[PDB]
């Protein structure tokens, strides 16, 4: 959906796999703020939102 | 209350030590006050700042 009612997916009780996310080259802009692009497979987040 | 001069020095030293310890709970403008978090969440080129 466009930016008027932007969807919000609350992911929980999972095992994230950002390693296959930032190593697919199917993205044009991958900028991480607060955290580094890598070093995300060694962290355990409380609540993530897509 | 007679031994007040001897207790004041101990109290001042304890307050100085407690303040020096509590000064480690501050970020001083950073994102966290723990070096481990900064080093495990940021890359070396961006964590030195």
């Amino acid at each position: 959906a466009s930016v008027y009612a932007w969807n919000r997916k609350r992911i929980s009780n999972c095992v994230a796999d950002y390693s296959v996310l930032y190593n697919s080259a199917s993205f044009s802009t991958f900028k991480c703020y607060g955290v580094s692009p890598t070093k995300l497979n060694d962290l355990c987040f409380t609540n993530v939102y897509a | 209350s007679a031994l007040g001069k001897l207790q004041d020095v101990v109290n001042q030293n304890a307050q100085a030590l407690n303040t020096l310890v509590k000064q480690l709970s501050s970020n001083f403008g950073a994102i966290s006050s723990v070096l481990n978090d900064i080093l495990s969440r940021l890359d070396p080129p961006e964590a030195e700042v």
